Parts: structure tokens; sequence; C-alpha cells
């Protein structure tokens, strides 16, 4: 048969966005301005406030993706081709990470905004997307025969689940699907969560998750890897203080929440 | 105040409990860190006292000579030394996970006896309670490292000492309470919350209380032989308001039916009142009603302040009653509160032998030592282990 046969920073910024969402995981490089600094920090502080208030007010996710969806398009776009769209998300996570490292109060504040914030866009991404950004993350399915021999028990434990979270009231097609469905195996400690709503069954201090749950695990490796970030933006402060220019931008960013 | 010292200074068993909160023959940050408090019979109460060593632990214990003393979490520095800390420096690291299950909170299907007093013919209500976390621990949990504790009246408390189960932080450990609270209101006007087809941890369960609903309850116990307590509780678990109805109606005419007999005439009624196309799904709601009774009846009820905080601090093992007078002894499911020592009778026999080894608290004592041999070996399996993955 018949046969034929900066820049580095933009295609960082690619990369990075190849995904659609980030953990935020590289340092940024070259310049932007002042005042793109100001401005890009002020439009991610407006959306987790918008976020840290609704869940004040006891709003499920529902209401605020209905709520924070029609805010990306004017402060912070999602699920777009722009450089300068992914330059500003990127550039304003990490500027407020420079705002809200500095105390323990402000720290798990920005932590659980912006934890809620990737919970949303991932959301919003297609399934073929969710995968190819948790295989980028480098994130044990059992075997078939594993799956076979408990499988009375873990059809028990998601019978229901299947039933109201993915509306499979019919046996059958709840049968059908736990037939074509896989199941990972961790430590309970890990799901700790979904253990004490009986989501999870345990065998001998392990945990049986189907594929369809587990964005917990996700989110919580995100708030923790941030967490740790925000500890480590917090000791190097001090080179901060170098520029003075910067330091009544970031009180001010952090007096909204004070 | 003299019974105690002497029961210090003789019997209580000091090296075993420092191998099992230390965690190993020769001191370290498990014993030294680790906060107890002690109550006194002048109304006093002592918190944040720690100990270096095992003679540290005998000595201090006899010298303040308490009513009793009680554990808590280990902590990142000597609790001894908190005057040298802001109140903010002091933290825990880990605590053995503990439950605690009290005999009181079955009165609402109990008859012989009521309150804090106690005989074996209720004592089987823990035995079972026991039996079902002893299954959840090993089976769900994976633990093995634990042992059930005499409260000395009313109540048994499970110490698991597994170093997984030890590093919970406090939400997990309000976690793993959830998981094993299957009776989360107490109160007898509504059927259970649970939902259905049953967690595996729910039907095990069940399927584990179900040759004991019987001989405990209907026979027993026998608590709805009065009328209006099976109105008040057995009929609001049930799901129909005719078949409720028809029930109280039926047992206001004809009073004094035993638990037994009301258990079968709701199979009776209910067979007379839902025949046709209907009859299978609601024979199968009836069912349902029935199988959660067993669990609201039988199913383990717990204390929820021992478990949620690693801070929190408990009676020690091997502690004396200030009311009754019991040991609280190690114990296991074959337990009754008849078969425990008490201080007086312990004084008695170690005047006549002196020997702690010919009291009646030895057996518990070997219960104790062999569950700090086993607790040793696998500390040490688990540092080998650890060793060998890092190797």
């Amino acid at each position: 048969m018949f046969r034929q046969s900066s820049e580095e920073e933009k295609k960082l910024y690619a990369r990075l966005y190849e995904s659609k969402l980030s953990f935020y995981d590289l340092p940024p490089q070259g310049e932007i301005t002042l005042e793109q600094f100001e401005i890009w920090a002020i439009d991610r502080l407006k959306i987790l406030l918008e976020i840290e208030s609704c869940l004040s007010r006891n709003k499920s996710i529902k209401e605020i993706e209905t709520i924070i969806k029609p805010q990306f398009q004017k402060l912070l776009p999602f699920n777009t081709e722009s450089l300068e769209d992914r330059k500003k998300d990127y550039y304003s996570h990490f500027i407020l990470r420079l705002c809200f490292c500095r105390s323990k109060e402000l720290r798990e504040k920005f932590v659980r905004a912006e934890t809620f914030l990737f919970k949303i866009r991932f959301n919003m991404l297609t399934s073929t997307d969710q995968t190819k950004f948790v295989q980028s993350l480098d994130l044990q399915f059992i075997s078939n025969e594993e799956k076979a021999e408990l499988s009375h028990q873990l059809y028990q434990t998601v019978s229901a689940s299947l039933q109201f979270q993915l509306n499979l009231n019919e046996e059958h097609q709840r049968k059908q699907y736990f037939q074509q469905e896989k199941f990972i195996k961790l430590p309970f400690e890990n799901v700790i969560e979904l253990v004490g709503n009986r989501l999870v069954f345990l065998k001998d201090g392990y945990a049986y998750l189907p594929q369809f749950q587990q964005l917990n695990l996700l989110s919580n490796e995100f708030a923790s890897k941030l967490n740790q970030e925000l500890i480590k933006t917090y000791q190097y402060l001090p080179r901060l203080n170098e520029d003075d220019r910067l330091l009544p931008i970031l009180n001010h960013l952090s007096s909204g929440y004070t | 105040s003299s019974d105690m010292e002497y029961y210090y200074k003789s019997l209580y068993p000091f090296k075993h409990i420092f191998n099992w909160l230390n965690h190993s023959p020769k001191p370290s940050r498990d014993m030294i860190n680790r906060e107890f408090a002690m109550a006194f019979r002048s109304g006093a109460y002592k918190r944040y006292n720690s100990f270096n060593s095992v003679q540290d632990f005998k000595a201090q214990i006899e010298k303040a000579n308490p009513d009793r003393f009680e554990i808590g979490a280990i902590y990142n520095k000597p609790p001894r030394e908190r005057d040298t800390l802001l109140k903010s420096e002091l933290k825990a690291l880990e605590k053995e996970l503990v439950f605690d299950i009290d005999m009181d909170d079955y009165d609402a299907f109990r008859t012989c006896c009521s309150g804090a007093q106690v005989c074996s013919k209720c004592w089987k209500f823990i035995s079972l309670a026991m039996k079902i976390t002893n299954t959840a621990l090993r089976e769900d949990f994976g633990y093995k490292d634990f042992i059930w504790v005499f409260s000395g009246r009313r109540g048994a408390h499970c110490w698991v000492s597994d170093k997984r189960a030890r590093a919970l932080t406090d939400v997990q450990r309000r976690n793993v309470l959830d998981y094993v609270n299957v009776i989360r209101d107490r109160n007898t006007d509504k059927r259970l919350a649970l939902k259905r087809p049953y967690h595996p941890h729910l039907a095990r369960s069940l399927e584990q209380l179900k040759p004991f609903f019987v001989s405990i309850m209907l026979e027993e116990q026998n608590p709805w032989e009065d009328d209006q307590h099976a109105i008040q509780t057995l009929l609001p678990a049930l799901y129909d308001k005719q078949l409720i109805d028809s029930l109280k109606k039926y047992w206001l005419d004809n009073p004094r039916r035993s638990s037994k007999e009301k258990w079968n005439d709701i199979d009776q009624i209910a067979t007379s009142l839902f025949k046709g196309p209907k009859q299978d799904s609601h024979i199968i709601k009836l069912r349902e009603c029935k199988e959660d009774l067993v669990l609201m009846t039988l199913y383990p009820k717990l204390d929820v302040e021992v478990t949620k905080q690693t801070i929190h601090l408990l009676k020690a093992p091997f502690c004396i009653h200030p009311a009754t007078g019991n040991v609280c002894v190690p114990i296991d499911e074959s337990f009754a509160p008849e078969k425990a020592p008490k201080l007086i009778d312990l004084q008695t026999e170690m005047e006549k032998n002196n020997d702690v080894s010919l009291t009646a608290l030895q057996p518990f004592i070997n219960q104790f030592q062999a569950y700090v041999s086993s607790l040793l070996k696998n500390e040490l399996g688990s540092v080998k282990r650890e060793r060998e993955d890092d190797d």
C-alpha cells in the first residue's frame, strides 16, 4: 500500500491549558503590566467572593453554577483558546496565592473558594476532557476477578447511587451499567467523606469506589497541593517585599476578606 | 482514699498499661507526650499530666492517689511542660480510636432493668453490640489491635490501638463514627431513615442480629406486651396508616398481648388487609419495616462524644468505679457485669494470699498482657515493613 514520509512562554501556556484545567503547577515567565496584575487579581477575587457568598448562603452546586457561569465571559473566561484569557486565569490565581498565603484564615478561605471553582469548571468539561485532564496529572482499578467475587457487595453499595445520581430507575439498566462500570481500590482514610455517608464498600481497610464517583479525590488533591504551595508561598514573602509597588494592591485585595 | 492508695500500690497493672500506651518496652513520645487527667474525691480535676517512664507513671499516680485517671492524646510536646508553651503551641498527634456503649441507651426496649442498673439478661444488648462492632472493625476497617473494657457500672469501651487507627484526624474519626452509627436518631416515633437496598454493612449486621431478635426482644425483654408501649414504639416503625390503625384498634380491644403475639398480629392483619395484585409489594414493605425494627432494637448504640475528638479524655482501664466499687477490667463478648471484680474483694484476697496472681483480677490481667504482646509484635512488624518499603 502507498505511503508518504517569547515563543516558549506561548507554548508553555498552550500546554498548560490543553486539558482546559490546571493544578497551576509551574512558574510563570516573561512579563505583564502592573495594571494587568491588579485587574486580573480583582476579577478572580470577585468570582471567588461570590462563590464564598453563595456557600455562606448554603446554596447548592447547581445554583452556584447558574450564578457563576455567566461571570466567566466577563471576568475569567473558561474553555477558551485565547492566550490572553489563559494567561489572565493563570496569573490571577498566582497573584491570589501571594495575597492569601499571609494567614491561616486567608489560606483556608482561598483554598475553599478556589477548590469550589475547580469543581465548577471540572463539571463544565466533557468526559473526554475530564479523562485527559486526570491522566495528565499522573493519577488502582480492581481486577475483573475481584469485581466478580465482590459483585454482590459492590452492586448493593452502588445500586441506590445509580438510581439517584445517574437516574437509572430501571434495575435492568442498573445491571447493565454495573456490568460496564469499573471500580477503584484504595485505603478507606482517603475517601472518608464517602465512608461516613456509606457510599463506598469497605473490606479489610480498603474502600471500593466506582469510576463514576471519586471527583472529591481530585478536588482534595487540588486543595492539598494548593495549601502546601500557599505554605511555601508564605515562607518566601520576604522576597516579595523588595518591590513596594505590589504591597498596596495585595493589601487592598486581602481587605475584602477581613 | 486509703483503699485507692492500696490499689495503686498493690494491684493496678502499671507495666502493661505503660506498654500499651507507649507501644514500646523502652520510653518514647507515645508516653512522654501523652496527656493524662486525674479526678479526686475533693471534686478537683487536673488535666495535662504526662509521664516519662513506667516508674514515673506509677509513682505519680500513687503519690496523687486519685479516684480515677483518664487517658488522652499524644502531643507534639510534653503536656506536663504546658507552662512553658502558649496554648496554640501544644498540639495533638495521635490517640487510640475509642468507642463507648452505654446500657441506658437501650431503655426504649429494656424491661428487666432501667437506668444505670444492669444484669446478665440485658447485657446481651452489649454483647451483640460488641459482636457487630468487632465484625465491622475486623472485616471493614481491617483492625486487629483493639480491646474492650468494662466501664465499671453500665457500659463497655473499645480501645482501638492500630497505627492507622491511632493516626485518624478529628474529621476522619467523625466520619468513621458516622459509618458505624446506624441508629442516628434514638426517638421511637418514626421508621428508620436508612436507604434501600441495604449497604453490605447493614445487611451483614441484620443477618447477624436476626437469630437473636426473638429470644431477646420478643421473649426475654418483652417490651411490647404493654399495649401503649407497642403503640408508641412498635407501630410508628410500620409503613402504612391503615395497618397501624387496625393494629391499635385490635390491641385496644384485645389488650396485654405479648411482644411475640403482637409481632405475629402484624403479619396476620397485614395479610388480611393487603389482598390483591399489590400484595407482594405490601409484604415486601412489611418485611422491610420488621428488618428496620431489628436494627432499631439490637444494633449498637454509641456515645458520640467519646469518639468525635482526638483530644477527649476517658476513664482508663483497671480503674475503680467510685459508686459500685467494680474494677474497669478488660472484657470480651461473653462478659456480664456480675463477673467484674471489686476493690474490697481484691483487698480481701490480697490480705489472704499477698499475691496478685492468686486474685480474681489475674485473668483480666492475662487478657491485657496477651493483647499487649500482640500489639507490640504487630508494631514491630509494621516498623520492619515500613523500613523495607523505604529501602
